[PDB]
Order: C-alpha cells, then structure tokens, then sequence
C-alpha cells in the first residue's frame, strides 16, 4: 500500500460514515461470488449459489459479508497499522482457510464498484483513488503472513 | 466466451449510456490516471489536467471503439482489427494496463447507472471488457 | 496465435523432453511452491516436502496433459475439454496462478535444455503455455 | 522488500560471484525484447530488432544489458536498502524515461530464466526462490518513486 494524505484519509472516513456496513458487506460478498464464480469454492456449505438471485439472497452469504466488512471497517481506524491489525487474520486465512490472497484483491475491486454504485457522483475520481490505496493496503496486510 | 445473456446485458447497459459514452470514456481515463499513476507513463505527450481537450477527445475515441464492439459483439476480432494492429505494433501498451482501464470503466458505469448496474449486468460487463482487452492484445506476439 | 514456426519450436523442444516429461512436471511444481508460496493454498491435502510422491504423481499428470496438448496443438480446446471443465467447475484455481506455473515450467526447461532453449524457442514456449492457460480457464464464467 | 533467510542470502551471493555481468546482461535484455516484443517501444534508436538473431547480436542491446545488470549488481550489495539504493534511478525511469514499471517484473522473470539456462542443475528450486524474492525486491524498489 501507498501514501494516504490526511486529505485522502479524511475523504475515506467521511464516506465510510455513510455506509450501512451490513448491507454493503452482503452486496460486496454476493457480487464477488457472482462476478468471479471461482470464489464460490470456499462456500459450498452455504447452500444454494445456483444463480445471481440465489447468491444475492442467500442468508449465509449475507452473514459472511457482514463479518468480513465489519473487520474491514475496524481496520479503517488503524490505517497507520494495517499489518499489525490484520496479522492474526492473515495467519488464519493462510494456515487454516487456505484462501489464495488473490481473492482479497478481487474483493477490494468489487468493493470499489459497490461504493461507486451506492454513492454515485459523490464517489469522485480522488475519492476512488484514496479507496484504491486502502483496499490494496488491506489486501497486502492480509497476505503478509502467507508462507 | 460471451453468452447470449451476456450480449443482451451489455447492449442494454450500453444503450442506456447512449450519448454520454464520450464523457464517460473521459471520466474513466481520469479515474485511471489518479488511481493507477503508472498508466500515465503512456501519456507523457498529453496535458493530463482535469478536463483537458486531449483527455476529452481520447475518452470519446475510446467510447466510440466500445460502441463499435457492442454493435459487433458476435464479430469483435474483425470489428477491432485496426485497433488491435495499432496497439500491438505502434502503442505497445503492456497488457496489464487493460485490466486497470476496464476496472475504471466499470466504476464509471456503476456511478452513473444506478438502476442498471445489477450483479448480473456487472458480471456481463466485466466479461465484455475482458473480451475487448483480449482482442486488443491478440496480435502482440 | 501459434505460428507454424511456433508449432515446430514447441514440438521440437517437447520432443527432446521425451521421457523426462514427468520428472520435469514435478520439478516445475516444486519450483512453484517454493517461489510463489500462495500456490500452496490449493494443495492443503498434499505432502509438499521435497521428494513427495504426491507432487511426483501430480507432476506426471500435468506433464501428460501438456504432451497431449502438444500432440493436438491445432485442436487444443477439444483435447483439453475435460480439464477445462475440471478447473472451472471443481478446482477453481484463480487464473493468476497459471502464469506462475507457466514461468516455473519455463525455468525447468531452461535448466534441462541448454542447447534447445534458444531465445526463439523460449518465445514459442511462452506463447504455447499462455495458450494452454487460456484454454484451461476458458469456462470459468 | 526482500526478506532473506541467511541461506537464501549466501545462495544468492555465491551464484552471483560466477555471473559474467556483461554476458548475462546482454542475454537477459535481448530475451526480453524477443519474448515480449512490445518492450521494444523504449529502444527505437537501438537499430535492428526485427528477428531474434538481430536482437541478440545488436551491440547497443548488449551495451544496455551490461549497464542494467551492473546497476542490478550494486543492489545485490544493498539488499537491506533497495529503496534508498534505487531512488535516483526510480525517479529517472519515471520522470525522464516513462517506463511502465511492469517492464521491471518481466525483466526479473527473464533474468531467472537466463540464470537457469546458464547454470543448469546448480539453479535449484531453493536458489530460484531466493532470486525470485530479490527480483521482486528490485522491481519494487524501481517503481517506488513513480507518481
Ligand atoms: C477484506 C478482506 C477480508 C477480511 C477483512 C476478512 C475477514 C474475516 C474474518 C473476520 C473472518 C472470521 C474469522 C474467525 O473465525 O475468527 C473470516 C473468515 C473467513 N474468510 Fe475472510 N476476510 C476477507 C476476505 C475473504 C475472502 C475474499 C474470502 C474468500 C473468497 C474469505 C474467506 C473466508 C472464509 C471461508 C472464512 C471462514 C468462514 C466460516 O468459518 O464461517 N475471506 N474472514
Ligand atoms: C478498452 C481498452 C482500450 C480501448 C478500446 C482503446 C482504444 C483506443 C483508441 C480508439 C485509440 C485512438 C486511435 C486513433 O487515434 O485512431 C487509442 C489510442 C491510444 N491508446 Fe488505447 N484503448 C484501450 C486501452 C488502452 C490502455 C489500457 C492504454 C494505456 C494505459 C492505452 C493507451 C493508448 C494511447 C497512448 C493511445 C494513443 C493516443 C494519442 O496519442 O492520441 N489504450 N486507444
Ligand atoms: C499448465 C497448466 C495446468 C495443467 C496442464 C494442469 C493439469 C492438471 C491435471 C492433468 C490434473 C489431474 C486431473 C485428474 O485427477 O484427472 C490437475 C489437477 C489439479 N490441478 Fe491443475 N493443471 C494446470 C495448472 C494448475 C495450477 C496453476 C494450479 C494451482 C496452483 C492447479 C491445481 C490443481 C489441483 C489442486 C488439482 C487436483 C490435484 C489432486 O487432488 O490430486 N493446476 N491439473
Ligand atoms: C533491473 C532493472 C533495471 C535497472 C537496474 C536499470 C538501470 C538503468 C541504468 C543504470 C540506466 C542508465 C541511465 C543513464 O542514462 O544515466 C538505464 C537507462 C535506461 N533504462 Fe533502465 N534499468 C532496468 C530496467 C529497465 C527496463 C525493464 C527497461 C525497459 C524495457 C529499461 C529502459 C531503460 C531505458 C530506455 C534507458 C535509457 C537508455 C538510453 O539512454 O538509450 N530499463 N537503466
């Protein structure tokens, strides 16, 4: 990850305050599963993922999305120390879940698309740029303990 | 491979873009330059300041090419033949950069098509941009 | 696209691989697991230790598939159909990983074919592995 | 960026002692121009780059190749401070040359191929892994001052 200017930080915090974390969480996880179906490989226990509608309405997907974006959300308070903040989670994802870190990058890009769809014209080019840095930062932090 | 449903999705979304294609193509470029600064390496001869005529003109040509591709979704290779030649032999943009512009075009459409940017349409547009990228990179070697 | 010279290069180099194809497939996996540790996430069920019979066995399968592809170079999608189905629908390996194995296969060939691993041959082999990768990932979405 | 276990370090160092910078440099750059021809966009003034034999025999390609690997060798000596080491060249490549940093990654991979080709069986899986770390390190160091 790169440089968040206090301005670029502020632009991040400000928009985030308007986010419904549970709602955006479900949407981003569902869209990941629809747009890049190979990511469904970890979720066969979630039931029916047969169609976009089934994915988007699956309660297990929504519940997992909430958990994932809640951790993301908490990370936004520690932009200064993402690696420290995500260390244990990094370890877990590698050692126990076997999740290819490429999935974190895919999620990051889907998240950006979600925010754009949610915020419209308020998601300006400079705001996107700031969030790009954050999503890459988080992905890097989560992949940091892989071995 | 674009499925018939994909083709329907794309034509529907692009139809909605309509006459703003060019302004959207310009915004996608500005988004790319800001988020992925390494892409500026291909435009050292441009005034990349916000709203410059160069970026607006370029954004228009990009949008026109996309429209051409939507119109000829069943025959993209042939429709974009000239542009694939230009990119492979003259511009020589590293293929990685196509994924970055595609992402910024997706964000641009998302920000402007609230009603139409459903999960299924998102998936279709993603595949469509990947296909365009593949055709444009086809003759590189 | 693989030119006639590309096809000749590939068949010649693979010809020389001959009976060591299996040994080289295993070495390429070993290189991949050490150089790009994230690839290990797809084999939590294997013993990835140096000399593992599981890696050796898998190496032979990968190698045999490549031999099949070489033999069917003009008809790859059909020849690799079941494998494209398998990767897309069951294994679901992120497409990024194909480039990592491909590089490791190239390194393995370089280390074993001093004479044959010419710049021209290197180029043809890289194009060939990208084609195989493209086919294997063809049905992902 | 490079995290090297002692063993990986001496591995790197030992192999590098045997490299003829002149020869390997010309080989690595020529193979880059052959295998990924779009990279030829930075060398329009170098002459004939029309066929593998033209590329490989071009004296300007050979000269440039030597220059690049020599700078690369210096980084080998400062594995702990790649960013500080390459700052000036990072800026040069961005501001004056307009080279997409992706090219640094391609060259790093071609270099690995060249070493395997040159050294054969001595370029073992663990040795390759140590060089992959270095090459990534270097490319990251060179892209660092991009803006
Ligand atoms: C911003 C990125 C992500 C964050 C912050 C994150 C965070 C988390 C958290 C907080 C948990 C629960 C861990 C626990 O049990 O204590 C978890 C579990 C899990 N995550 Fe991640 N995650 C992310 C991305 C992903 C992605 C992209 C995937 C796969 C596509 C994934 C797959 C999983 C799975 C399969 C589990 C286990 C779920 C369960 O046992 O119910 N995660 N993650
Ligand atoms: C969806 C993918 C793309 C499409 C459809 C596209 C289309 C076009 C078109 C229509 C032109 C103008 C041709 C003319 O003047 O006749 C062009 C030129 C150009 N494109 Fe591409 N492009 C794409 C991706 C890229 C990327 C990713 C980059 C670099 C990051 C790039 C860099 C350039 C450059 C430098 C020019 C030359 C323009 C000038 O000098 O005015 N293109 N492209
Ligand atoms: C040139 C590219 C590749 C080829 C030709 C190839 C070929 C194969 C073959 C022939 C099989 C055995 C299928 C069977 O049991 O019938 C297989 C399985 C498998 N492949 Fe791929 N593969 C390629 C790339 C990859 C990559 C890049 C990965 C991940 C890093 C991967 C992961 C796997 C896994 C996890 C299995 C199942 C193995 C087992 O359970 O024993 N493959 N592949
Ligand atoms: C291993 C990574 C690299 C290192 C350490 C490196 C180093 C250098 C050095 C020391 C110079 C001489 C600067 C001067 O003129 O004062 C230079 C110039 C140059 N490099 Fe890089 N380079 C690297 C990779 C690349 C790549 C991958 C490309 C493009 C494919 C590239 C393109 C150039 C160009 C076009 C010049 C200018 C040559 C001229 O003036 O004709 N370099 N580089």
């Amino acid at each position: 990850m790169v440089h968040l200017t206090p301005e670029e930080k502020s632009a991040v915090t400000a928009l985030w305050g308007k986010v419904n974390v549970d709602e955006v969480g479900g949407e981003a996880l569902g869209r990941l599963l629809v747009v890049y179906p190979w990511t469904q490989r970890f979720f066969e226990s979630f039931g029916d993922l047969s169609t976009p509608d089934a994915v988007m309405g699956n309660p297990k997907v929504k519940a997992h999305g909430k958990k994932v974006l809640g951790a993301f959300s908490d990370g936004l308070a520690h932009l200064d120390n993402l690696k420290g903040t995500f260390a244990t989670l990094s370890e877990l994802h590698c050692d126990k879940l076997h999740v290819d870190p490429e999935n974190f990058r895919l999620l990051g890009n889907v998240l950006v698309c979600v925010l754009a769809h949610h915020f419209g014209k308020e998601f300006t080019p400079p705001v996107q740029a700031a969030y790009q840095k954050v999503v890459a930062g988080v992905a890097n932090a989560l992949a940091h303990k892989y071995h | 491979v674009l499925s018939p449903a994909d083709k329907t999705n794309v034509k529907a979304a692009w139809g909605k873009v309509g006459a703003h294609a060019g302004e959207y193509g310009a915004e996608a470029l500005e988004r790319m330059f800001l988020s992925f600064p390494t892409t500026k390496t291909y435009f050292p001869h441009f005034d990349l300041s916000h709203g410059s005529a160069q970026v607006k003109g370029h954004g228009k040509k990009v949008a026109d090419a996309l429209t051409n591709a939507v119109a000829h979704v069943d025959d993209m290779p042939n429709a974009l033949s000239a542009l694939s030649d230009l990119h492979a032999h003259k511009l020589r943009v590293d293929p990685v950069n196509f994924k970055l512009l595609s992402h910024c075009l997706l964000v641009t459409l998302a920000a402007h098509l609230p009603a139409e940017f459903t999960p299924a349409v998102h998936a279709s547009l993603d595949k469509f941009l990947a296909s365009v990228s593949t055709v444009l990179t086809s003759k590189y070697r």
